[PDB]
């Protein structure tokens, strides 16, 4: 998605008119945010796995 | 399933891959600054 | 002569955890936009309503 | 969030802070300053046409009435007022003429 | 299909009370702005009042500020303009209108049209004597 | 301190198929919030132009709207006998929606 939208904004084909080119930035920016959010979600999931590991270790200790 | 394989068909062939093969409709909206037709 | 774009539309079902993906393939050619989907119903209903009721600047544009 | 299915023109306070309301105006010129707090809009309106810099702080936007009043008097679009009252959103920047 | 109509225009002795009723068909006034506009015989349009019914916000003109009272009814889907102690200058044709604006969001330079009255009712004569 | 928009000419005389311009100016910059309305005698005014340039759907494309700073203009290219009615300039930026004093276009 990010590659698609970057290519849509970066360099303007004759089919796309300049008047609408800035609008694509919007969705392009949106895509970037999405990636960041997804990246963040990934981290959270890993931490979730990690916390479970922590739990069992601590649980083991008890 | 993932079914990543088309099994070596010629590139010019048109074959559908998905399992969603129930409904087929065409919806057309021609819109101008003053006229809209669907 | 045209700009060819392929996207995915994701749907999520509650009470379960499964992503379902539908490929939407759209081609911008000669001031027309062809869309190709595999299921009835999509995510472009707001665009349909905006075109229908002259909302936004979409009507003034190409 | 709190709003779902509303048309993109409705002014709803999505937040949950409704305890206190006040309006403080600080009108300052390189010569002098004038600060006053109140809870009315009539004494807030006249500062729109004053050439001297002014700072009008509306503390507590649970009152949609005051936000609508100041927005419509200061030439603020209802969409911008909706964005102001819509609490759960990213930091934004928008440039109007 | 969508149309606004005004009723209730009538002769009022100077200092009386009179209620105008604006009934709209095709849209719900609970989500839209209803504007009452005034036009004296031979003079231009003069905006009177406006109601944003969702938040119950009532904006008025200086000439009728506190005098008139604008209020909506969602169940009846009708906007009423009540008047108390009408003066001589109040004699005029009154219209009710629906304001609208087309907008596009998102861009750092958004295209925000400002509201303009779109559909006007037939209006009614309000004579004070 | 409500905005006062002065609209001129006060009266207009024109014939069929004439390019006529009616200009309204606001004391403060109202951005592009001006609308143009047309009122037939004893009738509800109908919206001609909104946002000071855009043409309303339904009105003939004959009418045009131009903006220059704090000045706004409603132009008729090929005037028609049907388009002999009062014209009003409105702001929507600020709190009291204020109209112009009005302009009546009459056959010359
Ligand atoms: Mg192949």
């Amino acid at each position: 998605l990010r590659e698609v939208l970057s290519s849509l904004y970066r360099d303007v084909p004759p089919l796309i008119e300049k008047e609408t080119v800035p609008y694509f930035r919007d969705v392009y920016d949106h895509t970037i945010q999405i990636a960041d959010t997804v990246e963040t979600f990934r981290d959270i999931v890993s931490g979730l796995l990690d916390v479970y590991l922590s739990s069992v270790s601590n649980k083991t200790n008890e | 399933k993932r079914l990543s394989a088309k099994k070596g068909l010629p590139p010019g062939t048109l074959v559908y891959t998905g399992k969603y093969r129930e409904d087929f409709e065409i919806e057309v909206m021609n819109y101008s600054i003053e006229e809209f037709r669907e | 002569n045209y700009v060819f774009i392929v996207l995915k539309m994701f749907t999520y079902d509650k009470n379960l955890h499964e992503l379902e993906s539908e490929q939407v393939s759209l081609i911008l050619t000669k001031n027309c936009v062809l869309m190709f989907q595999e299921k009835i119903g999509d995510v472009f209903d707001p665009v349909r309503e905006r075109i229908r009721y002259n909302r936004g600047i979409i009507r003034k544009k190409r | 969030s709190a709003k779902k299915g509303l048309p993109p023109g409705t002014l709803v306070y999505t937040g949950k802070y409704r305890e206190d309301f006040e309006i403080e105006v600080m009108n300052y010129s390189i010569e002098e300053f004038r600060e006053f707090k109140t809870t009315d809009v009539e004494s807030v309106l006249p500062f729109r046409d004053s050439s001297t810099p002014t700072w009008i702080n509306i503390t507590g936007i649970h009152r949609t009435d005051v936000v609508q009043r100041v927005g419509e008097f200061f030439g603020i679009h209802p969409l911008v007022l909706e964005d102001i009252l819509n609490v759960h959103q990213r930091p934004k920047v928008e440039f109007f003429e | 299909e969508v149309q606004l109509v005004e009723s209730g225009g009538g002769l009022v002795q100077p200092g009386g009370s009179l209620r105008l009723s604006c009934a709209a068909s095709g849209f719900n006034i609970y989500y839209s702005s209803i504007h009452w506009v005034r036009q004296a015989p031979g003079k231009g349009l003069e905006w009177v009042a406006s109601i944003y019914s969702y938040s119950g916000y009532t904006s008025y003109a200086d000439s009728v500020k506190g005098r008139f009272t604008i209020s909506a009814d969602t169940s009846k889907n009708t906007a009423y303009l009540q008047m108390n102690s009408l003066r001589a200058e109040d004699t005029a044709v009154y219209y009710c209108a629906r304001s609208f604006y087309v907008f596009k969001r998102g861009t750092k330079y958004p295209y925000y049209n400002y509201p303009a009255m779109d559909y006007w009712g037939q209006g009614t004569l309000v004579t004070v004597f | 301190s409500d905005i006062q928009m002065t609209q001129s000419p006060s009266s207009l005389s024109a014939s069929v198929g004439d390019r006529v311009t009616i200009t309204c100016r606001a004391s403060q910059s109202v951005s592009s919030a001006v609308a143009w309305y047309q009122q037939k005698p004893g009738k509800a005014p109908k919206l001609l132009i909104y946002s000071a340039s855009s043409l309303y759907s339904g009105v003939p494309s004959r009418f045009s709207g131009s903006r220059s700073g704090t000045d706004f203009t409603l132009t008729i290219s090929s005037l028609q006998p049907e388009d002999f009615a009062t014209y009003y300039c409105q702001q929507s930026y600020y709190k009291p929606i204020t109209f112009g004093q009005g302009t009546k276009v009459e056959i010359k």
